[PDB]
């Protein structure tokens, strides 16, 4: 849904993301120096 | 749920489940300190097993001496060094009749091997007590220090190359009224160093001529210092030792009894054959027992005495001439000397102090001021002590130096096989420490009839069996030296694994070496494929740390790692890239012996072949197999002080420490701004100087005639 | 400043060791007197493989054309250097020049 | 045994023994000397699986030796 | 001065909690080796 | 101060059926009890009983609404298979810092078939091997833990 | 090298190679004497080399000091080390001060 928001803080681990609700919105890394941003689904 | 890992043993057998308990083979960091208490109760205890022997005074080194041999026989189950001599002679005469032509056979063969061999021979070794110095110093550099002092004193034994001639000059040089040699002695510092006065104080050694009189060296020679060996001896004593346990090992190599110098799977081997064979002629409805004995005091209560005696009987049919040289090593361990190392430690709490009394003034204070356990040592090393800080000790072996020999006296133990004809037969297994004894009978009363007569008769012989550490069981479960055998089966208690990091030779060199020493060690010290496969892993794991030559295709970085991945990049045969150079390792079981080169030769690139293999690489330049490349390059190994006479002579001059002080202003202004490449200091400088100048000008910091007065300086200088 | 150092080399020079002991004594021998002073050898051959490794230049190179076809710098990574070393008396290389 | 000793390590053992071969140098039978031994592979491959015939008899209309199919070779 | 001979001590009920936990499966683990060669020999794949 | 003057506070002085949580933390207790709490409360929802000293689990009304209930820092060792013919209604246990001895202290949890989370912190079973696995196959029923069943969710 | 700034001393001030146009967190432009100050701190071998040396304190406790701040002879043009003790300071009157 975005880009890196160091605001929203730092990278998140699987646990946090597994753990997570729907309708909030996370960080991810894929490799070093290229950050995203993701938001859980329902479907 | 209370874990207890001792219940393993319910549904294993305990040969099995006990088996590589202690990783090392080797020496813990941690084992009760050996320093000159432990020596002194070394001596203590060697002296008091035999204090019922005959008592004098040596009429050469002028030290008290125990003789024990021919002395009265135990009435005790103490420990007793109390041999008969008769005893003895009648077990190597059983020895020599059972196996005839043996000991003359042995005998021939040590004294040709000593023909031909060379005093080289005897820089294989561990550390060496060098008497020049009285220190422990590697075998090369003694030998080299003896020699040295040898010409010195007129004798040229390593001249003419042969060890015959080495020794003759050793029982020489025991002959010489005075004895002159070089020594090294350390003196103070004064040359500057930067910490924060451009001054420091260290020691520099020096060599100096020292002479000693007759006796001094005498007693030096037979000296035996301390660093599970306990002592070390010096050059004099190596070449007759040498002798007398090639000997001893010829003697012993032909002895079915003897365990020794078996080693891998061939003790296995020997271990089941001699259990089978017992078994094999058992009685007819008898009973076969088996006894794992050990040795308390082995080599404390064995008689150099005994030896020579053992020496003589064996080369009884041999030219006198080495008969002489056989014995020349028994007698000199007879009057063996030993040093107690560097002293004890004295503090005062009170005042905060403490301070080293060394051996010599071991005994310049009251006793009252040792400890309760040193008072009562010294008391009781009193009367076996010299003034010179070393102890008479006639009596003992300090562990291993006649480890042959012990077996050989073993082996004659294990032979005589029966006493007053009774209705048993021993037989067994002995390795210089360890004895493993069969003995068939009719009932198990019998057979412990033939175990105590066994015991007695090797008390007559002076071997002290264990009764604290040895057990007794029918026959088909034992041990032999840490190898446990179980009807067949058969496991190991100890076991060397191999220690972390590379070899230290280089990439090709270390790889080799480790996998070398793996195969090695499941050859002989039965490792499993499973173990030995992840010995593997962890020698990669920690080769690829040291080289910093981690996979082409990984995501590490590093400095070497960049050209590792652009050549990973552009070579298409990736498979036959070494390790080295982040390649795939491809080492496993079957290929264990084949150098990486050989491995991956069909699958290199003929591209990269080239450049690894070419003929003519700037690396190489000019046991274990490999192939000479670009990886079998040489590190640096130039350090230490050349030209010392030069350096010395200009340090102890007087303006050394202004040149230095002027160096360090402008060489130190720049990280590297010198010349070097053997240019004269005062040409780098003379350069330097003029460079400042022209930078100073051309900047501007200095007008013309401060230029111009510089250069006039620099024309009266040299260089410009 | 120039004139200082001059005019104390020159002070220098009238005494005659320092003379000598600068005449003689070079740049290279310079650095021996320091290492004794302050470094002496070292054991466990494992690990003392593992230091030199992390080192610029811990690799001993010959001298020929091929040593000198190897380039000075790749890519922002040193190889060899160009002064004469003491101990083998001649080039020495960083170990990356052997994966070069 | 010159060429057994130098593999002592992967034939004996303390509990263990390995049954292994030396060879060298013997060409000739080719052909031959592949197609046993792929055979065999295909046992292998069809005594553990349920039904080991048709699997059997696909793996072996479905293997070539470098030009050609095993049933010619056999 | 005289030697500080180590003093005698009972049971310690830490040491069973020691043995018990260190024993147990946690959801990390540490240990990377790198690869090997492939097995050929019989005695390889027992070994692996 | 006493379990009287915390249900006074709680409940101001009114009718027992009207708060549906109560909070008996740092209060003396006789002998290691929870007296205060009459038999006839209908509706409770939590509890919480911290440093109360309780040392069994004897006296508590039949309820059949709570959910919740937290005992910790007590020295309380018995079967608790009481709750079930209490209050065989609890969805979150908490018995960190209690003392418990081996694991068949938790054994009667087993007949409770509504317990999804159990706290076990610092407790002397929880040092054992395979605890967690043991536990595990001895309460089918338990939906939760200390936290890390397979994921981390809050209370 | 506060000393060396404070002083003024042409040498300082002839030492300098690089350039005065510094400022501080809050982005001001100071003086020339601080700006010097920091320059000189920034780059201490800067005014040092370019100061000139002279001979060593020749005495029984004076003794030198070079640029390295090691205690070697043949030291800085002024600059001396007494191996003793100085007590300063003294009639810390407090005086009366006034604030801008």
């Amino acid at each position: 849904s975005g880009k890196y928001d160091p605001d929203l803080g730092d990278f998140k681990t699987i646990e946090e993301l597994e753990k997570l609700k729907p309708g909030e919105k996370a960080n991810i890394l894929l490799y070093q120096g290229k950050p995203v941003k993701v938001v859980k689904r329902k479907r | 749920m209370n874990i207890n890992p001792y219940f393993l043993f319910i549904d294993v057998p305990i040969q099995a489940a006990i088996s590589t308990t202690f990783p090392y083979t080797g020496v813990p960091p941690y084992s009760h300190g050996t320093g000159t208490g432990y020596t002194i109760d070394t001596v203590i205890r060697t002296h008091e097993y035999s204090n019922k022997g005959k008592q004098y005074i040596s009429d050469v080194t002028g030290c008290t001496m125990v003789d024990p041999t021919n002395g009265p026989l135990p009435e005790d189950n103490e420990p007793s060094a109390y041999a008969q001599l008769d005893c003895v002679l009648e077990a190597l005469d059983r020895m020599d009749e059972e196996h005839p032509g043996l000991f003359q056979a042995a005998s021939q063969n040590a004294m040709e091997t000593l023909m031909v061999t060379t005093v080289d021979k005897l820089t294989q070794g561990r550390q060496t007590f060098d008497w020049t110095v009285c220190r422990n110093q590697p075998a090369a550099t003694a030998l080299n220090t003896t020699i040295t002092s040898f010409r010195l004193n007129d004798l040229n034994g390593a001249d003419k190359g042969g060890l015959i001639p080495f020794c003759q000059d050793i029982i020489d040089s025991l002959d010489r009224p005075e004895m002159t040699f070089f020594s090294v002695k350390n003196i103070k510092k004064k040359l500057p160093a930067k910490n924060r006065k451009g001054f420091l104080i260290k020691r520099i050694p020096m060599k100096v001529k020292d002479k000693i009189t007759k006796v001094e060296y005498i007693k030096r020679a037979l000296s035996l210092n301390t660093m599970r060996a306990i002592a070390t001896a010096g050059i004099q004593i190596r070449g007759f030792v040498l002798v007398v346990e090639n000997l001893a090992k010829n003697i012993c190599e032909n002895l079915e009894q003897s365990g020794l110098p078996v080693g891998g799977n061939e003790k296995k081997a020997k271990l089941s054959n001699a259990v089978a064979k017992m078994l094999s002629n058992c009685p007819p409805g008898g009973i076969s027992m088996t006894v794992t004995g050990d040795n308390t005091k082995w080599n404390e209560c064995l008689n150099p005495r005994i030896f020579l005696a053992m020496t003589e009987r064996i080369t009884r049919d041999s030219p006198i001439w080495f008969r002489d040289f056989c014995s020349i090593a028994p007698v000199l361990f007879s009057n063996k000397i030993a040093r107690l190392g560097k002293g004890f430690m004295i503090t005062s709490k009170t005042k905060r102090l403490k301070a080293q009394i060394p051996c010599p003034d071991l005994f310049s204070i009251p006793l009252e001021r040792y400890n309760e356990e040193t008072r009562a040592k010294l008391k009781k090393l009193k009367p076996f002590f010299n003034e010179e800080g070393t102890a008479s000790l006639s009596p003992g072996m300090m562990m291993g130096m006649f480890n042959m020999l012990s077996t050989v006296l073993g082996v004659a133990a294990l032979g005589i096989k029966n006493i007053g004809n009774k209705e048993y037969l021993w037989d067994g297994l002995q390795s210089s420490d360890d004895f493993a004894l069969f003995v068939n009978a009719k009932d198990e009363e019998t057979c412990m009839e033939g175990i105590n007569d066994f015991y007695r008769t090797c008390k007559l012989l002076g071997i002290n069996m264990s009764k604290k550490k040895s057990y007794c069981n029918e026959t088909g479960m034992f041990e032999f030296t840490s190898m446990f055998y179980r009807d067949g089966f058969v496991s190991n208690f100890a076991m060397e694994l191999p220690s972390f990091g590379v070899a230290g030779v280089n990439e090709s060199a270390d790889m080799a070496i480790g996998m070398t020493i793996i195969k090695n060690n499941m050859i002989n010290n039965g490792m499993g494929p499973a173990t030995a496969q992840t010995a593997i892993q962890l020698f990669i794991a920690d080769y690829r740390y040291t080289y910093k030559c981690h996979r082409g295709d990984s995501k590490v970085e590093g400095k070497r790692m960049k050209i590792i991945k652009e050549l990973w990049e552009n070579t298409k045969g990736r498979d036959g890239l070494l390790v080295a150079d982040g390649g795939p390792n491809i080492y496993n079981l079957r290929n264990l012996h084949i150098p990486e080169i050989v491995l991956k030769y069909n699958l290199m690139d003929p591209e990269y072949k080239g450049r690894l293999l070419h003929p003519q690489n700037p690396f190489v330049g000019h046991d274990y197999d490999a192939v000479s490349g670009t990886h079998s390059w040489r590190t640096k190994r130039n350090r230490s002080i050349l030209n010392t006479d030069q350096r010395n002579m200009i340090l102890e001059e007087q303006c050394y420490a202004k040149c230095c002080n002027l160096f360090e202003a402008c060489f130190n202004s720049a990280s590297y701004r010198k010349p070097v490449g053997q240019h004269s200091m005062l040409e780098a400088m003379a350069h330097r100087l003029r460079m400042d100048a022209r930078l100073d000008y051309e900047s501007g910091r200095m007008s013309k005639d401060d230029f111009e007065k510089a250069m006039a300086h620099l024309g009266e200088i040299g260089y410009i | 400043m120039t004139l200082a150092k001059i005019e104390l080399l020159k002070q220098l020079l009238r005494d005659n060791e320092a003379k000598t002991v600068l005449k003689q004594t070079t740049v290279d021998q310079y650095n021996i007197i320091r290492k004794f002073n302050t470094s002496r050898i070292e054991k466990n051959p494992s690990l003392r493989m593992k230091w030199a490794m992390c080192s610029n230049f811990p690799l001993a190179l010959t001298k020929g054309d091929m040593a000198n076809r190897i380039p000075l710098e790749y890519k922002g990574i040193q190889l060899k250097t160009n002064a004469e070393d003491i101990g083998t008396k001649g080039q020495m290389c960083s170990i990356a020049a052997v994966t070069w | 045994s010159a060429e057994f000793i130098e593999m002592l390590h992967c034939l004996q053992g303390e509990n263990w023994r390995q049954i292994y071969h030396p060879g060298g140098n013997k060409l000739t039978e080719s052909r031959s000397q592949s197609m046993i031994v792929a055979c065999r592979k295909i046992i292998r491959r069809s005594i553990v699986a349920s039904n080991p015939l048709e699997l059997a008899v696909e793996i072996a209309n479905k293997t070539v030796i470098d030009t050609e199919p095993l049933k010619s070779c056999l | 001065e005289e030697p500080k001979i180590p003093n005698k001590c009972r049971v310690a009920a830490w040491v069973q909690t020691e043995m018990n936990l260190l024993s147990t499966l946690t959801s990390k683990r540490a240990l990377d080796l790198p690869e090997i060669g492939p097995d050929v020999a019989p005695v390889e794949h027992v070994g692996s | 101060m006493e379990m009287g003057r915390r249900i006074h506070l709680e409940l101001r002085n009114r009718t027992p059926s009207d708060v549906k949580e109560l909070v008996l933390d740092n209060s003396r207790s006789n002998e290691g009890k929870l007296e205060g709490l009459t038999d006839e409360f209908e509706e409770l929802e939590f509890l919480s009983t911290i440093n109360v000293g309780l040392t069994s689990i004897a006296n508590l009304p039949k309820l059949n609404k709570l959910k919740k209930l937290e005992l910790s820092d007590n020295r309380v060792s018995g079967g608790l298979e009481v709750l079930a013919e209490k209050c065989p209604n609890l969805t979150h246990l908490n018995l960190s810092g209690n003392k418990i001895k081996d694991l068949s202290t938790i054994e009667p949890l087993k007949k409770l078939e509504n317990l999804k989370s159990l706290d076990l912190f610092n407790c002397e079973v929880t040092n054992l091997n395979d605890y967690r696995e043991n536990v595990f196959k001895l309460l089918p029923q338990l939906t939760y833990l200390d936290g890390y069943d397979r994921d981390d969710k809050e209370a | 090298i506060l000393c060396m700034v404070f002083s003024q001393d042409t040498r300082m001030f002839q030492g300098v190679r690089g350039e005065i146009n510094f400022l501080n967190r809050a982005g001001q432009l100071l003086s020339p004497m601080y700006q010097l100050q920091r320059y000189f701190l920034n780059r201490s071998n800067d005014l040092f080399d370019q100061w000139g040396y002279e001979e060593s304190p020749k005495a029984s406790e004076l003794h030198g000091i070079n640029e390295s701040m090691n205690a070697s002879d043949y030291t800085l043009k002024g600059v001396v080390v007494t191996r003793n003790v100085i007590d300063d300071f003294s009639s810390t009157e407090t005086e009366k001060v006034s604030i801008t």
